[PDB]
């Protein structure tokens, strides 16, 4: 199904398993069935990965505690300390959207 | 369907159906070799392809 | 024989496990088992029926393997599996019905119907999923000659028998004294009747003895004991053994005295209980013996002296009754039990296709005659047919 | 619908399999199912209760994933598992209780409460696990119109109706000839009584007939036939039909002869049994019609000449009876059984909060009146409630 | 305790699923668990027997490990597996039989035999296959101070007692009015009898009351109620407590009116039923109280007008009967029933080796003597022995 | 099943829309469906017939494809379509007329004919265009277990039983008191009559009750009701119940008093109507109970006083009138009415080819006899036959 994988070594492992004359066909079909499904309406994507459970747990923990935060013009407008915006002698201006 | 088996990679069914001598019928866009040789038909050749 | 149970178990698991939404790892073993089954079963044609009104059908398995999906299933895969499930359940039902209606005096452990014999070859032994049920475990353990048994609740073992005995008899039939019993189903009711109120017997006490044999031994049985006869206490006009004249019966129940319940093994005393009533336990037995005494009351009020005089004529006779009822037990050989619908299924399949009385089973699958002439060959045939019926009762509810 | 059963099954499996010390290669799939269910069930609010005295409850789900790296389960993992399992158990119990009591006369095979309606959408369908019990798989099979089956043990199928009829009567109730029958539970005892012992009837043989129509369809039922009525043999003072007078009864039991028992399906003869007492077996029937005979004995003894005088007076009357019981049966619909606690469960849950009732279920789940009039909508509602009760019994005892 | 059940379940799985031809992928978890169990149990010494007449045996665990390499299982694999299995199951059965034959008056929840004492150590807590069995689940629930439950078919819970109490008595015993009852098994028969049919009692109506308590808490019980009790519907001659007096009882079953049942718990009303019959149900009750009225029919026929004279000379006495049978119910404590083989197996094992009577259990495992003085410590000991007996029942079928 | 209806709908739309001079952009979907159907069906063999007089015909689909590139359909394309359309309509007519006359005593909802069995495979399920008729929607929703409904106008549900009942009777018919009713078709007509005109009655008021049950439930009924019997108000002479004598009827009509009509379901009051005489509506009912009282005129003119004498001999006999008609209803099972051309078509296609009487349907397709013993198997068979008839009713009208 012309899928894409997470890491180059993951691709190497998939190629090794897909091509080994001593291996059955169920695992090969499962390998061939891997495909990323993208849902851009909620800004979420899914990828396949092969890891030891410790590595998978670490990767999930890294994924679910990212430090990013949605950005808007009013957020930067509020990023300035209050005792500057509140005063009149200083005026702020923007020139681009976000 | 040959293409389904190829893309999926599950070769068990066709391998068993070939080794255990059970009639089957493969379907797929396959070029064929024209054999204008009756002696080639006498010495059975359409069993090792 | 094991292949049919494997088919039934795997069909139930496939029907009740492959539903939309489940994770792929939940059906991995089942998917591989189904794949192996489809690989092994394709090609080998089979034929069912051929006897009686059961239609002679043909089977040629022409199904491909199943797919898979990493995240969750899709309904198209579900219906693709379901069509094959329908074909397989139809095949299993037909072969079970074919196996049900063949029997012979020769060794019944071996399969009889040709479909099962063709299935039981080495070429199809790879499809053997598990043996976790009860009857299949019993069959497998009996194959290797080990300790075997079945769980019974209210076992319908004792044959229908309504007979009576006499100790003293008169052609006029007005001075009867003896024992009358009715051992129907799992309930044993024994009543010892006297007309003279033991006014002539020594020590003013009359002894009644009753004995009933059992064909197959029982283990760890529980029996309730009630010192009464809630059934043999009505006025009766009972036909005599002559066959043309009847005599009159009129019981009055006193509390039984010296009730002795006995459990013996091959004429050896095992369990004894004196003056105990309620749910008792017997370790092991194969015969039942009851002994009790009817005692004339030491003191008679007028309502008593009116009925039991020193004179000859009697109209209100005396009788003491005993109740025996078996609740649950485990028997070495298979017995027709009441907690399961095995006998009903067997007789339904036997009677649907108008199969006449065979050389083993009595006509109409009547249980009393069969259990009255129990034999090891009949035991093996009954075990086989019960196991086949249990396998069949798993797919068509 | 199946989502609630899947929740019950996964909770039970987690509670009886997630125990410290087990190998991790034994509950991997179960833990995967648990984690996926937790992921799918997060962030959705649910309102339960709001009818009758049942309290209104609110539920919010917000939990992190479990651990999957250990190889031997220890105190912390099982502790967290039990901590979340208690909350899930409370959720399942309250949701089942709230959804159970509600009833409707329209589409009684669809979800009825807010919780089930919200939990049967597309998104929450990825939590179905298996269908291992019998009631849920019967539900699934009946949903897509497959053959329905149910195994019962001595089920209350016949209604309760203690009514009697008389063929020959008198204005003062001294010379009678009629039938009595007590139909209750799964027991049928029909008795025929003739005061004159068929001295005015031709051929000295008097025939009693009776019909008992079952309210549904049975299949593969075992019947024990004791040829003596246990009830209609004691002295009685019974009120007459008009309710203005009561008459005396002094029966004496005579054995019945030429006993005919028949089982008819769709108004046609299917099975015929004659003069065979003990154990009988039938495959499929809907109406039980019993016909037996009472014959005056040809010759009598001095103890019998006082029983049936041809003269005017009558004080003791020839009486016969048949005992018909069902020890096991299989039906296509749902009926209250004697081996499980479905009807008891629904009655208890309904009476604990006293939900107001309309023209949907009979008052207080009166089983006799329910069997009296049986509409298909009532059947569907009862089946749904019983399935919900079966789900409930898996988790909370 | 739970470790023993885990071992039993693993042994059953190894005995059953390891058959020739199956795919090795289907028992990979099973074979890994079996190897882990062998590793854990190896290199330890256990002793059994020593009290009563149990043959003392010594076990030493020196065993190999099953291979994890073969693609498809073969015959030698099965033979080695069974070679290990026979010794393991013999050890399990002997441990159970040694545990059953020792009791402690205090702290019955703890192991008593040496084997279970050794298995309580944390080192042997590495084998916890599952807890799917209902009894083991109940044991685990009881081990954590939480609610339990059980499901039974016709559980014998009522104490065995046979006595009658008179309200009006005379030395000559010809004018009596009292209540007669018999609480045997799971059925209750209560009959109130009067000799004058309320000719002198106020308002021509006689009130009867009857109380039978219980020692445990039944819950969710389906109760069958039928009138005109069976056992007290024929003449009786019964002795009295005076030790020298015998009286006669001639019953004539009238019709019962205004039947009142009252299910009480902790001296409070929970379920009340009036003028209803057939099949009823109560949610939670502790004791049963019955009330009914014996009514004299104001309108009579001559055949009745002779039955009830208006003077002291009485020819026939009057009474009414009520039957109460518990078909299905749910309890929180272990109870011996008619649909299981636990108590019977315990008694059989006790009598097989002839263990002398202990300090707690009454001699011979007499059920009535156990229930008449039921104590919570006895309840805990009974729960322990029943759980170990259920563990035993999974091995020998 | 649904495949056949889809083919029928496709053929009907092809008949309607394929005319010379149309625009292709209006029938594009129909042409696409037609091409898909002809691609699928091409290359198959069929057999139809077997019973009665229907000929054995062999059908082969070998027609070429149809172009879609022309902007306006011309005569050549018209005839090219029409030839194949006629062939297909003949084929579907043949298969429908084959399937209509066959039925089974069990599993009647399932197909039985060879052609319908063959057309139920997996690949052929890729042709299903539309389900827009009421019967097909009913079948599809029934197969999915939801609320069904069939509309009717004047539903012919009342069984034909013209029976009269007498209570106060004499051998010579000199003074009568009873009820005579006629319930035929979709109209109910009852009339209570008394020869004494309530002259020796308790306060000049005589009651008459009439209860008429229905075999199947009904919903959403509009009722037309008139207080005058239109049939039992004429001088008539009808043979009595003795079978060998005749009696005369001399009616005089009054207005009925206290006209109460009850629409009850499951023994519960649903709707009541008093002193209303037409165009009333009852929502949901199954059983109708009509009761009324006949009253002596409180005051009379000389003519009426002479007509009704206080003495015994009467010239004219009083009688009350009542008629009830059901206008529209919706049922859950298929019925017959006077607004559908389905029953006539079924009977015609049955009797035309001389089909012998089957095992379930009584001979001649009598509707009163069939509805007298309405059974679920009969329900399924009638549903199947009527649905196939409705499908056929569009190919050729």
């Amino acid at each position: 199904d012309a899928g894409k994988v997470v890491d180059s070594e993951t691709a190497s492992i998939c190629d090794a398993i897909f091509q080994d004359e001593e291996t059955e066909g169920a695992v090969a079909r499962f390998i061939a069935e891997m495909r990323q499904r993208v849902q851009a309406d909620r800004n979420v994507v899914n990828y396949p990965s092969i890891l030891h459970p410790i590595d998978y747990a670490f990767n999930e923990y890294f994924l679910q505690h990212q430090l990013v935060e949605p950005l808007n013009n009013d957020i930067i407008f509020n990023y300035i300390p209050e005792r500057i915006r509140n005063d009149v002698n200083y005026i702020l201006n923007m020139d681009r959207n976000l | 369907n040959l293409e389904e088996l190829m893309r999926t990679g599950s070769y068990a069914q066709i391998t068993n159906m070939l080794l255990n001598n059970q009639p089957v019928a493969l379907v797929g866009a396959l070029p064929f070799v024209t054999d204008s040789s009756v002696i080639s038909l006498i010495a059975i050749l359409d069993a090792t392809v | 024989m094991d292949v049919l149970y494997s088919l039934s178990k795997t069909l139930k698991d496939a029907r009740d496990k492959i539903v939309e939404g489940t994770l792929y790892s939940n059906v991995s073993d089942l998917i591989q088992q189904f794949n192996q089954m489809i690989i092994t079963m394709n090609g080998n044609e089979f034929q069912t029926g051929g006897i009686g009104n059961l239609p002679i059908r043909n089977w040629n398995f022409n199904f491909g393997l199943l797919g898979t999906t990493l995240l969750n299933l899709d309904a198209n895969y579900v219906e693709t599996a379901r069509n094959t499930i329908d074909y397989f359940v139809d095949f299993v039902d037909n072969v079970c019905m074919d196996e049900m209606v063949r029997e012979s005096q020769r060794n019944g452990i071996a399969p009889q119907s040709d479909s099962l014999r063709k299935l039981s070859a080495i070429k199809f032994k790879r499809i053997n999923f598990d043996n976790s049920s009860e009857y299949i475990e019993n069959w497998n353990l009996q194959n290797r000659r080990q300790r075997t048994g079945f769980t019974f609740h209210k076992p319908n073992i004792f044959p229908y028998s309504a007979s009576f005995t006499l100790n003293r008899s008169q052609p006029a039939h007005d001075n009867l004294m003896g024992t009358m019993w009715l051992n129907a189903g799992s309930e044993i009711q024994v009543a010892g009747f006297d007309y003279s109120c033991a006014i002539n017997a020594p020590a003013n006490i009359q002894q009644f003895e009753h004995i009933v044999p059992l064909r197959r031994v029982l283990t760890t049985a529980t029996i309730t004991l009630l010192p009464d006869a809630e059934r043999f206490s009505f006025p009766r006009v009972i036909n005599s053994a002559d066959g043309a004249t009847t005599w009159f019966f009129n019981p009055v129940i006193l509390r039984p005295n010296n009730v002795e319940v006995e459990f013996l093994l091959n004429g050896q005393i095992i369990n004894t209980y004196q003056a105990r009533f309620g749910t008792i336990v017997a370790r092991n037995f194969d015969t039942i013996r009851l002994s009790f005494q009817l005692m004339r009351p030491p003191n008679m009020t007028p309502a008593v002296a009116v009925l039991f005089p020193n004179a000859q004529p009697f109209e209100h006779h005396a009788t003491v009754g005993l109740t025996l009822r078996i609740e649950s037990a485990v028997c070495e050989s298979v017995l027709a039990d009441a907690s399961e619908t095995l006998l009903a299924n067997v007789t339904s399949v036997r009677q649907e296709y108008a199969i006449p009385v065979g050389p083993v089973f009595p006509p109409g699958m009547n249980w009393t005659d069969l259990i009255t002439n129990y034999s090891p060959s009949r035991e093996d045939n009954l075990q086989r047919v019960f196991t086949v019926a249990s396998i069949r009762s798993m797919l068509i509810k």
